[PDB]
């Protein structure tokens, strides 16, 4: 405590430590009982190519299931963005050199998700992005990748 | 009461002009002693005229009132406390028959107030009846 | 107390012996009375009043019956008192420039 | 980085220089204090435009103290008279309110410039660092005739109301007991004393740097020993002077009403907006 | 001359401003309880006449002419505008010619 | 009538004021005022607003969160995108030959 | 409340609160702290309320 | 039957003069001296009386007693000081002890409680890195955290699964 | 669902009970409470019962039915004090309530749409029955003829819809994408009317200053968001046909909002301007809808949610003042800040959730609208900017105007504000904030 | 505070007193100024403009017509202050 | 003492109705206090297993 404030800093933090400290030890922790709890997991199911188009059950499997994984997919990209967010705040002020590749990561992300997920807007369901990656693929082997324009 | 009557004669408004002259000389040169200095040179010009005809005063009162306002200052003073005044009428007080709807146990903070009042509402009847004629 | 019905303006009026009648249904005197030029966006035989550098440029000290509106009794009210109120486009005296 | 550096420093330029004349020509003691608030605001966007963070924030935390103060005082002075702005009705506050007029004499000095007050560390630090990066011509000369400005009508506020010879009505409450009120103020008046010096050991773990020739460092007390005299003095009048700004009619009226932006933005605004609204429902809601 | 008509208005509104009186402080009417206001016809007449207007609407072309440029054009010149610019920002993602690297919003 | 210093200052358990949900029977007036607080506030606000905050996850946010983690760090050792570009892989898909496509529109 | 004055209360909170504040800021310049709390509301399409 | 008004017949007193332009423009002299009255009835030779009746029906009974141990010190101390400087000690002793236990719920929870891997909501914190200067410990310091997996761990690297 | 609908039902019978006006409402607030605790719902149908199911769009607006519906008792109690048919009054809200509970909870296109209409019959009831001023009528008309005009041509619709998909199940419909240019219009300018549109606003300003105070909640709180509730079903699979027309619907809202808030300043009845406030926002909502992105669909349906508390909220306080000022008019009504300044509170916060201020979840919603269209093209950002500006400068007029100035002259005494009329006032608000903290369940219903 | 009535009798003449075109002797309550002091009505107005600034505020040009006498002057302060003491 | 009669709205009803709404408010505060601190301390979290 080499500053005269910071060791009075440190006499307050043990003020507001001790007794929260102590009564998580002496009146919550030992009082409670112990429990476990479990991590729901969901069977892969049948994607939307393989249903009828007459079926409304097997496309309604597909849908939920398309939903689940976009909303793992929708916050991949949020835990990666927040990687870049804490290495910003934790590299500072060089932390353009340690960011760099975070970004990187981030930033190929965003594009694949927004290649899978992108463009369809609200009701964006298993049939039509299946449907979308159907016409990208054939315009990709005929003009080749996007961005190139047509020929 | 007497309520103004809006035809003004020629005679009050040079008087008016007059006086937003003077207050407008103030305006320009607020100090006391410029200000009594400039005020009396400016009564003077009235004295220069006041032996005119009314038809040459009409000509009189047009280039008087518009070089004044030619003149006008870009801040004029006011009273504070009065009409146009920057801290005119700050306060808004309710008419009296708020006061009637308070709370029983509220009028109980102040009983002789309550008393009083209603005395006077047995006068007032009688004095409102004679004047409008009930 | 009536109703809208009871008091919307009447078609704009067309002859002297109409004019007078319609001065007289707003407590106005027959020569204040100037309904709208009825090109057809007119208001009926509504007056015309105000207009000018607005409600503010009202004599203050006047005894008015309504200070608050800087109006009388049965006085009409502009069509277009909502624009040159006291807090809209209005000025206590002309501006000094245009 | 980028273009808006270049628009911000231009529009802030002039904010803190219309405001500077522009105090020079009004008379409510209200409306003064608060072009002298917004004057030095467009000194720090102008700052805070060239790319310093700490003098900005240093500057800004100094105006609040002292400003703060200010309208205190004026808060008590007005209450006194009969509640008018009007500084003309004012004069000789320096005898009949000692302790109002001792608390106002320090803060008008630090917004004046003296030296080692709380504006001072501010103000001074912030003109230096002016004339060392690359400013523009026209930047350069806002900043210091603004500073000339700022004591301008800080003192010609002194004159109105200290040294001139009284002006108020035949009947005055001039009274300077209101320890209540006065208890509060030395709050601040305390920090304006130390709140500069204090913040510099704080604000700056690595102070900044400065080497400039005498004839530029020196300008900004000499700009503001010009300053003060030229508005105390020309603040002062007899009966057989000039009144410039009546002569200068149409120029005193634009600079008196801060170019007309109260006009513009209030008048020659809201007549079309409002005239809209009666065509369309007159043609539409109950008309096609 | 005109002094007259003047003083006509005067005694008149004078009237008025009497029978107001009687209203406004009338201990009986405040007796109610029912709250409300004195009767104004002034206030009356302009609420009603704010309503009511089709009833002397005509069209005019003095009326025309206000409508059209009114609303009417504002909503097609900026309807034509809206149109205009997704049509060239449309042409260009149909076409390929933005890769998904550049595609703006990409979340909207 | 006329009454006194202390028929204000001793106020009579007779007239009563309303809380504006009856004007006629007093023991009703404040027998509504009661049960209607209780159900309005002391069950809908708080009891509800309580339940509210220990709902179960029934959107599968909190879950998705686990999974967020979970399934980066999987694909983040085992050598696949973090956030896979296709719904299906391209090579399972079955693409109609050009020829069968016969002008069909195509977009992107 | 109905004793003390409105403005006698609401001083001493403020200045308490303003002192202890001023304490941090010094804790926070001798170690060059930087604290980013947030508390979450809604979120959708990778992104966050 | 219930009356708003307490009986008391509502109406208007003041009259004409209560303006200040009918007043200027004129006044009868019996108006002058109802205005005289008027304002000679509108001073008050005492404080509002105490009525016990408001003090029960403007405090809930759960109020009553969640404040009526303080109390008991304003009661204690009320002769020993003045009861203005007594019922200050009670304000300051009550209003503050709220804000120690303030603190120790705030701190309690950004130490147990904080956001966490296993839930969206919840307060979450991401600290700096501390200044590390000469004389401070091992002073080639470095940011332990170099994978991305150290970065925004929120709790996941140290979970079972 | 059903324990929900036969709750309703068997309380039709205290309609005709005598002194049971007050035990309606308890019985109305608690079934709100009861439903507040069955939210277990998804972005699919649960909680099947023979063609009534609910999801978490159903959910809010199902639950923001039963507390504005139960505020309507509390606000209209002047019914209660005169007696003036209370007993069947309270049988039109509860039939009134029915109807609304089946049209959201409703599974089948068909039954939307039987609903849909259905519960205008019980709103025409209560214009005519208990509105005061002779007007009724002349606005009686314009709610129903406006509605029935653009809603019969909608049935046709519907039905054209079974002989291709064969089913109503808006699940099923939402595998097709049609083609058909009338279809869009036979779909969509019936919901367009009841937004409602700039253009066919006609009967929104009539309805709403002529109705009771009961009316107008119900008019601005629920009968607006049938038109939205209904489009964000039927977007689905007009998809493609929404690209060809949106741009239509989208500069008349936008324009429409603009002009609408001049019109706003130029008012001077409290009653209309509150209503002419409704289309304001009405058309950022439609705005956003149509540009079909997840934050405008997400946007659309949280500012329905709060904009219909709001106006219904702001429908309370001008029947207070009209209630004892007599007039509705803003010249009558100044100063009210000195008649009865504990009342001017909630005029404010009221007023201030109107004008997208925080942090109401008015607010939310309005943040993702506002970016929907932004995303669409940024050559909205035009009027975008100009009606968000425009929105408070009529708010700031209908509050400040009605509580600053100087008080009305000819007033005569008047009682003050009652218990009951700030628990009306605090109920309206109250939620609108806390909702913010758990807009998770209001808002992501896709 | 208060303004007492016979303060406002010793104000008003201290002003005309004062005032240097007028006679202290005729100077009295109940004296006329145009017809028993022969002030003009220029004078006449910078009398009321002294009476405005002895107490501080507007006297409206329509309303100092009625002002033809100190005792009128007295009366019209004593109005707008509401001092009937 | 020499205090004047200053003409003011009454705000009994305000003031009985903030009473009202805060003696409710706490009628359902103190048992989902009790419930939630029982809850808490008592049965106390799960463990992710
Ligand atoms: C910036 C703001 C800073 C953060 C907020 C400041 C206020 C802190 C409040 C208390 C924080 C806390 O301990 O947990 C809160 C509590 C923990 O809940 P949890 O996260 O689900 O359980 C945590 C673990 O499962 C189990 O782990 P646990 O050990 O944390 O268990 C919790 C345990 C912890 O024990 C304590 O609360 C006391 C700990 C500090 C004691 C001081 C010791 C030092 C001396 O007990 C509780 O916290 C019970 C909650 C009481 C809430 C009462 C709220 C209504 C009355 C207020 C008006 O969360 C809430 O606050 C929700 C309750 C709100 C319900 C109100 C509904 C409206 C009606
Ligand atoms: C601008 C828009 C602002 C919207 C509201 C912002 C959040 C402000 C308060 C956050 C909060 O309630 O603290 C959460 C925490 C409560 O815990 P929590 O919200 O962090 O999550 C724990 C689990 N639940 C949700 C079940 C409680 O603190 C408190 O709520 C205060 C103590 C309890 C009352
Ligand atoms: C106020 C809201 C901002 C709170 C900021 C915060 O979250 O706490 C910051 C700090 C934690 O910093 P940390 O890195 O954990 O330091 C200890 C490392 N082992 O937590 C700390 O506050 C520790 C630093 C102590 C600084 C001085 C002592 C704390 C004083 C707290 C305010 C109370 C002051 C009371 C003053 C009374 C005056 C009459
Ligand atoms: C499923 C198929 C069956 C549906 C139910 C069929 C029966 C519905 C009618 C039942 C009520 C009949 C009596 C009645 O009208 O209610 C009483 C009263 C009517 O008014 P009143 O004339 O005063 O009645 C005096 C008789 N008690 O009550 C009222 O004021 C309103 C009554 C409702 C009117 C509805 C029409």
């Amino acid at each position: 405590p080499r500053s005269p404030m910071a060791s009075f800093a440190e006499s307050v933090l043990n003020v507001i430590d001790g007794p929260i400290t102590w009564f998580r030890e002496s009146i919550v922790e030992p009082n409670q009982q112990k429990q476990n709890w479990y991590h729901q997991r969901f069977r892969r199911v049948p994607t939307i190519d393989q249903c009828y188009t007459d079926d409304a059950v097997c496309r309604f499997e597909a849908d939920q299931q398309f939903r689940r994984d976009r909303m793992v997919d929708n916050e991949i990209v949020n835990i990666l963005r927040q990687r870049f967010e804490d290495c910003t705040l934790y590299e500072a002020p060089d932390h353009m050199v340690k960011c760099r590749p975070l970004m990187d990561q981030y930033e190929k992300a965003t594009e694949n998700w927004f290649i899978k997920y992108g463009d369809l807007g609200g009701y964006a369901n298993a049939k039509t992005a299946y449907m979308k990656q159907k016409h990208r693929l054939i315009w990709e082997r005929r003009h080749g990748p996007v961005g190139s324009g047509m020929k | 009461a007497q309520v103004p009557l809006a035809i003004v004669s020629h005679k009050r408004q040079v008087c008016s002009l007059y006086k937003r002259a003077l207050r407008n000389l103030e305006s320009w040169y607020d100090r006391r002693n410029v200000y009594r200095y400039r005020a009396v040179q400016l009564r003077a010009r009235f004295d220069e005229n006041r032996s005119k005809d009314l038809g040459e005063g009409i000509r009189l009162l047009a280039c008087g009132q518009r070089e004044l306002f030619e003149t006008r200052h870009f801040q004029p003073r006011n009273f504070a406390n009065s009409a146009g005044g920057c801290a005119f009428e700050r306060e808004v007080i309710p008419p009296d028959w708020v006061l009637d709807y308070w709370h029983p146990l509220e009028k109980a903070q102040y009983p002789e107030y309550f008393a009083k009042r209603e005395q006077r509402k047995k006068e007032f009847v009688t004095w409102w009846e004679k004047q409008y004629g009930k | 107390a009536g109703w809208n019905k009871d008091y919307k303006p009447g078609p704009y009026p067309q002859t002297e012996k109409e004019r007078l009648a319609a001065a007289k249904k707003y407590y106005l005197l027959p020569e204040e009375y100037k309904p709208y030029a009825d090109d057809g966006l007119g208001y009926g035989d509504y007056p015309k009043l105000g207009y000018g550098l607005g409600v503010e440029a009202k004599d203050s000290y006047y005894p008015w019956d309504y200070p608050e509106h800087k109006r009388n009794q049965h006085e009409p009210i502009s069509a277009d008192h909502d624009l040159y109120s006291e807090d809209r486009w209005s000025q206590a005296e002309p501006p000094r420039y245009s | 980085t980028s273009w808006l550096g270049q628009l911000m420093l231009l529009l802030s330029g002039l904010t803190m220089f219309m405001a500077g004349l522009g105090a020079n020509f009004e008379f409510d003691l209200k409306k003064i204090i608060a072009l002298s608030t917004l004057s030095q605001l467009g000194l720090m966007m102008s700052i805070l435009s060239m790319g310093f963070l700490k003098l900005a924030m240093f500057h800004l935390l100094t105006h609040a103290l002292f400003k703060a103060l200010l309208f205190m005082c004026a808060g008590a002075i007005i209450h006194n008279m009969n509640n008018s702005q009007d500084i003309r009705l004012m004069g000789g506050l320096s005898i009949h309110m000692p302790l109002t007029s001792a608390c106002f004499n320090v803060s008008n000095l630090a917004l004046c410039g003296m030296p080692f007050l709380a504006g001072f560390y501010s103000k001074d630090m912030i003109l230096e660092i002016v004339s060392i990066s690359n400013v523009n011509m026209f930047s350069f000369f806002l900043y210091y005739f603004s500073t000339g400005l700022t004591v301008s009508y800080s003192f010609r506020l002194v004159y109105y109301s200290m040294t001139g010879d009284l002006n108020c009505g035949s009947l005055n409450m001039l009274n300077d007991e209101s320890w209540i009120m006065l208890r509060g103020m030395m709050g601040l008046l305390i920090m304006s004393i130390i709140g500069g010096s204090m913040l510099n050991w704080l604000i700056f773990p690595f102070p900044y740097m400065i080497c400039l020739p005498i004839y530029m460092k020196l300008l900004t007390l000499f700009v503001c020993i010009v300053g003060g005299l030229f508005g105390y003095l020309i603040s002062l009048s007899n009966l057989f002077f000039l009144n410039k700004s009546l002569f200068m009619y149409n120029l005193s009226t634009f600079l008196g009403s801060m170019w007309f932006m109260p006009y513009i933005s209030t008048y020659g605004m809201i007549f079309y907006p409002l005239n809209y609204g009666q065509l369309v429902v007159k043609s539409f809601d109950q008309g096609w | 001359e005109e002094q007259e008509f003047i003083k006509r208005k005067h005694e008149a509104t004078l009237k008025l401003r009497q029978e107001f009186l009687k209203q406004s402080s009338n201990p009986y009417r405040h007796a109610t309880g029912e709250g409300g206001t004195v009767f104004d016809a002034g206030l009356a007449r302009f609420q009603a006449m704010r309503v009511s207007n089709y009833e002397h609407f005509k069209p005019t072309g003095k009326s025309f002419r206000t409508g059209l440029f009114a609303v009417v054009l504002p909503i097609a010149l900026y309807a034509w505008a809206l149109k205009a610019e997704r049509d060239g920002r449309e042409e260009k993602y149909r076409t390929g010619q933005v890769a998904y690297k550049d595609r703006q919003f990409k979340f909207i | 009538t006329s009454l006194t210093t202390e028929d204000f200052a001793n106020p009579s358990p007779k007239n009563w004021q309303s809380y504006g949900f009856d004007y006629k029977d007093q023991v009703e007036d404040r027998k509504a005022t009661k049960s209607t607080f209780f159900v309005t506030v002391t069950l809908c606000l708080v009891w509800g607003s309580f339940y509210w905050a220990y709902l179960p996850d029934t959107q599968f946010r909190n879950w998705a969160q686990r999974e967020g983690f979970l399934e980066l760090r999987r694909r983040e050792l085992a050598g696949v995108d973090l956030v896979s570009p296709n719904y299906v892989d391209p090579a399972s898909i079955t693409l109609p030959s050009d020829e069968d496509l016969g002008d069909t529109e195509i977009i992107i | 409340m109905k004793y003390l004055s409105i403005c006698s209360i609401s001083f001493v909170n403020l200045i308490s609160m303003s002192l202890s504040c001023f304490l941090l800021s010094l804790y926070f310049l001798l170690n060059d702290m930087i604290y980013f709390i947030e508390w979450e509301l809604v979120s959708l399409n990778s992104m966050s309320i | 039957g219930a009356s708003e008004t307490g009986g008391v017949k509502p109406m208007v007193i003041a009259g004409r003069m209560v303006r200040e332009r009918e007043r200027l423009i004129g006044m009868s002299p019996e108006e002058r001296a109802w205005r005289k009255q008027w304002l000679k009835d509108q001073e008050l030779h005492h404080g509002p009386r105490k009525v016990p009746a408001l003090e029960l029906e403007l405090n809930n009974p759960i109020k009553r007693f969640y404040r009526a141990p303080l109390d008991k010190v304003c009661n204690v101390l009320e002769p020993v000081l003045g009861f203005q400087r007594a019922y200050t000690v009670r304000f300051w002793t009550g209003k503050a002890l709220l804000a120690l236990t303030g603190i120790y719920a705030g701190a309690y929870y950004f130490k147990y409680n904080q956001n966490d891997w296993t839930r969206k909501g919840g307060w979450r914190v991401i600290h700096s890195r501390k200044q590390c200067v000469p004389g401070d410990e091992g002073y080639p310091k470095v940011s332990d955290r170099s994978a991305p997996s150290d970065y925004a761990a929120r709790g996941f690297n140290e979970s079972p699964l | 669902m059903l324990k929900i609908i036969f709750f309703l039902l068997f309380l039709i019978p205290f309609c005709f009970i005598n002194n049971m006006y007050w035990m309606v409402q308890i019985m109305m607030f608690f079934i709100s409470f009861i439903f507040l605790l069955m939210n277990n719902f998804m972005n699919y149908w649960s909680e099947i019962s023979y063609f009534l199911g609910c999801d978490m769009l159903s959910y809010g607006l199902i639950l923001l039915s039963l507390w504005i519906c139960s505020l309507m008792l509390l606000a209209s109690e002047m019914i209660n004090k005169h007696n003036n048919y209370k007993n069947l009054f309270l049988l039109n809200i509860i039939i009134l309530l029915l109807l609304l509970i089946l049209t959201f909870s409703s599974m089948s296109l068909f039954m939307f749409y039987l609903f849909f209409e259905s519960s205008l019959i019980p709103t025409l009831f209560l214009i005519l029955g208990w509105g005061y001023q002779p007007e009724r009528l002349q606005a009686g008309l314009y709610l129903l003829f406006y509605t029935l005009l653009v809603s019969l041509p909608m049935l046709i619709g519907i039905f054209y819809l079974m002989n291709k998909i064969g089913s109503m199940n808006f699940y099923l419909m939402n595998n097709f994408m049609f083609n058909y240019d009338l279809l869009y219009f036979c779909l969509l300018c019936a919901f367009l009317v009841k937004m409602p549109m700039f253009l066919v606003h006609l009967w929104l300003p009539k309805a709403h200053v002529e109705a009771p105070v009961s009316g107008s909640m119900i008019l601005a709180g629920i009968m607006l968001k049938l038109g939205g509730y209904g489009m964000l079903r039927v977007i689905s699979f007009l998809q493609l046909m929404n690209l060809k027309y949106s741009f239509v619907w989208i500069s008349i809202s936008l324009v429409g909002g603009v002009l609408v808030s001049l019109v706003c300043l130029r008012q001077t009845d409290l009653k209309a301007l509150i209503a002419y406030s409704s289309v304001a926002h009405m058309g950022i909502v439609l705005s956003g809808l149509l540009t079909m992105t997840y934050w405008g669909l997400c946007g659309s349906y949280t500012l329905m949610i709060a904009h219909g508390l709001c106006s219904s909220g702001l429908f309370c306080l001008a029947n207070v003042s009209y209630e004892r000022l007599g007039s509705r008019s803003m010249l009558i009504n100044k100063g009210l800040l000195n008649f009865m300044p504990s009342m001017t509170l909630w005029w404010f916060l009221l007023s201030s959730a109107n004008m997208a201020a925080p942090p109401t979840l008015n607010l939310l919603g309005e943040i993702y609208l506002l970016n929907s269209i932004v995303s669409w093209s940024w050559i909205s950002m035009i009027l975008l900017s100009f009606l968000s500006f425009f929105s408070a400068a009529y708010t700031l007029y209908l509050y400040s105007f009605s509580q600053h100035g100087k008080l009305f002259s000819g007033v005569y005494s008047f009682s003050s504000g009652k218990i009951r009329e700030y628990l009306l006032m605090l109920l309206h608000w109250l939620p609108l904030n806390l909702l913010i903290l758990k807009s998770e369940s209001f808002m992501l219903w896709l | 505070p208060p303004l007492s009535l016979k303060l406002i009798n010793e104000r008003v003449l201290l002003v005309l007193k004062l005032y240097d075109k007028i006679d202290p002797s005729k100077l009295n309550v109940e004296s006329h100024f145009i017809n028993d002091l022969g002030l003009d009505s220029l004078d006449h107005v910078e009398v009321i403009m002294a009476m405005e600034d002895e107490f501080g505020f507007e006297i409206p040009d329509s309303d100092a017509e009625k002002l033809l006498k100190p005792a009128d002057i007295i009366k019209y302060v004593a109005d707008k202050e509401d001092v009937y003491e | 003492g020499h205090h004047q009669m200053i003409i003011k709205p009454s705000r009994f009803q305000w003031d009985k109705f903030k009473d009202l709404l805060h003696f409710y408010v706490m009628l359902g505060v103190i048992p989902v206090t009790a419930l939630v601190l029982y809850a808490n301390i008592f049965v106390g979290p799960a463990q992710l297993a």
